[PDB]
């Protein structure tokens, strides 16, 4: 029953392909290969860039140039002792892409009591989502709402008896991608 | 209308079905090196005549006649209230005890086949 | 220009992608029978004139989803297909291999996902 | 001298002519149907009219149609063509005001409001603006400022609000999309007082 494979593309900058690999009696070095099904380049792909825990194979570092999202990317496990014992699974690179987190976070009156939320993206924009949260120091929760490619957000009444705290993540999908996992909290800002 | 699954297998024993009720759907398969036209309809509807037609390119209701290029194995959809007749395979034994048919029924919002009382023997 | 292409391709994105979430989902008892279904595959899939593959495979997508007893197949079809033609502006070659329904709705998916993210 | 039509994204195109019978046709570029709509008089050289394609939540056109739209009025035997325009639905949107408003929840200083859109297509997903202002005993809905969300929120939460005083709330939309769009009606406006 070999390990799940949990493969990231960061910001479209390289990929992590991770596995804990601990779960086996005699410590093993599982190798990956890769492929991509069905298109041009289809050939067996060799690691090239192993990463280790405890000495011991835990995930590849795939580079820009080996990254085709759009392309089915099919990834094989092998125990090297046997062949017979590999898993491979069929994915979709462009549903597993994480942006670095949303940066810049400016906040700006349009009005004594109206003021906006702006922010930057590193590479990506018009394939980006967002989620705002926001809360008061009288606040016993987050108060979240989905933005889409304008990366900014409208607060149109605000209280300015109250302090208030802002934080944005962002998000790959729907319109290049359908990443379900969000980037990083951005810096929490305040008013 | 509806009919979830599909008739029992029975070891040594095929089944067919004389008359196919209304809602029954046959599927357009093509054989090997063979598909379906561009365009083309998923399956025959039951509606009494069948609403569609198949067609194969190189790569209450009667039995429909056999177009062109064609899976071996016809696979339809059944609805409740669908007869369904067993046979033990040519060179094969019958033994009997009940009905040799599967019926589809419909209990509190599940559907399901009966069991064919038949026992298939060399 | 790119940006009337760009917004017809998400339009299109987001029609298949309704008709993907109103499937593929509890509360929809018709998706293994719907799952057993034959769809046909682009053999590529990199460019506008490749949504000529989509097209000829409207019909049968409409069947599959008119076996839903709920979403509304006649209009949605009849809007995708008029904005694949716009798009699209040739000889479609299709894969050896057959798909369901959902494997033929995220390929499509990807194909206008794939050309969005070019565009700008 | 005017013709002057908008889509609501859905099944229904609006339009209004100044210059008996006379009619408004419909004449899609890609699609095996067409419609018409008598015009009836609303100001003194003004008529009015609504074309509907289909049932109110249906999505009847798209961002690549164009309809040729035609004004045609009587003239003995035949019909005379008054007007003509090309018509792209899509850049010519203005939905219906929006609905169910209603109290989420009413404090002493602060109300949170909430409503729904109409009959705004799934192609605009979150690719829409609202506008909304309060009414206040002291003022009138012209005095009332323009509050502002950049963003698909159905919901605003009031701050900075007065005990046991009525007001009246209002919301307005906007799809991004299109050169000749513009907003909404303003919603019906929902009344609601502040706890004492
Ligand atoms: C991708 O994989 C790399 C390499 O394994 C990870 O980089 C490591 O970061 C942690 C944090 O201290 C440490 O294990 C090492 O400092 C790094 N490994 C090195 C330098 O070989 C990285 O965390 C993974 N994820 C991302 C987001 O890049
Ligand atoms: C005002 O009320 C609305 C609607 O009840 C709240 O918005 C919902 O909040 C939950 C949890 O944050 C979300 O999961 C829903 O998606 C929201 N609904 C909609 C349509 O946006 C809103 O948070 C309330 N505002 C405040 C500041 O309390
Ligand atoms: C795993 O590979 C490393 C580096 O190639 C090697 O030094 C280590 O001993 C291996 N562990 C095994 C096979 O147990
Ligand atoms: C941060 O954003 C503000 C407001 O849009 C902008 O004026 C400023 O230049 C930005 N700072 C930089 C250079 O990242």
């Amino acid at each position: 029953p070999l390990p799940e494979v949990q493969c990231f593309v960061f910001n479209v900058e390289y990929m992590n392909c991770t596995w804990q690999s601990s779960s086996e009696p005699q410590p093993t070095n599982l190798t990956l290969h890769y492929w991509y099904k069905n298109s041009d380049n289809d050939k067996v792909q060799k690691c090239s860039h192993y990463l280790f825990s405890e000495e011991i194979t835990s995930g590849c570092q795939l580079q820009k140039k080996e990254i085709h999202l759009y392309q089915t990317f099919v990834v094989q496990l092998q125990d090297p002792r046997e062949p017979r014992r590999q898993a491979t699974q069929m994915l979709k690179l462009q549903n597993l892409v994480i942006p670095w987190a949303p940066e810049n976070l400016t906040l700006h009156k349009l009005s004594e009591s109206q003021l906006e939320l702006n922010w930057n993206n590193r590479f990506l924009n018009h394939c980006l989502e967002h989620l705002v949260q926001y809360r008061t120091d009288w606040d016993h929760s987050w108060t979240e709402q989905s933005v889409d490619y304008r990366h900014k957000f409208s607060l149109p009444s605000v209280d300015g008896q109250k302090r208030y705290t802002f934080r944005v993540r962002s998000r790959f999908n729907p319109l290049c991608g359908s990443a379900q996992h969000w980037s990083e909290w951005s810096h929490p800002i305040h008013w | 209308e509806l009919c979830d699954d599909d008739p029992p297998e029975i070891p040594h024993a095929t089944f067919k079905a004389m008359a196919y009720k209304e809602g029954t759907m046959l599927n357009c398969e093509c054989k090997r090196g063979f598909r379906r036209i561009k365009s083309g309809s998923l399956y025959m509807l039951c509606t009494s005549s069948w609403d569609n037609q198949c067609q194969c390119t190189s790569s209450h209701c009667r039995e429909p006649p056999p177009w062109e290029n064609e899976a071996t194995e016809r696979i339809y959809h059944f609805v409740v209230g669908q007869m369904v007749y067993y046979q033990c395979v040519q060179g094969y034994r019958a033994l009997h005890r009940g009905p040799a048919e599967s019926v589809c029924k419909m209990t509190h919002g599940k559907t399901r086949w009966t069991q064919p009382q038949l026992i298939c023997t060399g | 220009s790119t940006k009337k292409t760009q917004l017809q391709l998400e339009h299109l994105l987001l029609d298949l992608q309704m008709i993907l979430n109103g499937i593929n989902n509890y509360k929809n008892p018709k998706l293994t029978r719907m799952l057993t279904f034959k769809f046909y595959m682009p053999k590529k899939a990199t460019e506008l004139k490749h949504l000529q593959c989509l097209e000829e495979e409207l019909k049968p997508l409409e069947e599959v989803l008119n076996l839903a007893q709920s979403l509304r197949p006649r209009d949605l079809i009849s809007n995708i297909n008029v904005i694949v033609l716009e798009l699209k502006g040739f000889m479609c070659e299709y894969a050896d291999e057959t798909a369901t329904i959902v494997e033929f709705l995220n390929r499509w998916i990807t194909f206008c996902q794939s050309i969005i993210s070019t565009l700008t | 001298s005017q013709f002057t039509c908008f889509y609501n994204s859905r099944a229904q195109i609006s339009c209004v002519w100044s210059q008996t019978s006379c009619q408004v046709h419909a004449w899609p570029d890609r699609r095996r149907w067409q419609q018409t709509c008598e015009l009836l008089p609303v100001s003194q050289a003004s008529w009015a009219c609504n074309l509907i394609l289909g049932a109110p939540d249906s999505q009847k056109l798209t961002t690549v149609d164009i309809v040729t739209l035609r004004v045609l009025c009587r003239e003995g035997v035949r019909w005379r063509v008054m007007a003509i325009q090309d018509f792209k639905p899509f850049e010519n949107l203005r939905l219906m005001a929006p609905i169910s408003l209603q109290v989420v929840h009413v404090e002493t200083h602060r109300c949170n409001i909430s409503w729904e859109i109409s009959q705004a297509s799934h192609y605009f997903e979150r690719h829409l603006e609202f506008e909304a202002r309060t009414l206040s005993p002291g003022h009138t809905w012209e005095e009332a400022p323009l509050l502002t969300l950049k963003q698909k929120q159905e919901w605003i939460c009031l701050e900075t609000l007065t005990p046991d005083t009525q007001y009246e709330f209002q919301v307005r939309v906007k799809p991004l999309q299109g050169e000749f769009t513009t907003w909404s009606p303003w919603s019906q406006p929902l009344a609601f007082r502040t706890k004492p």
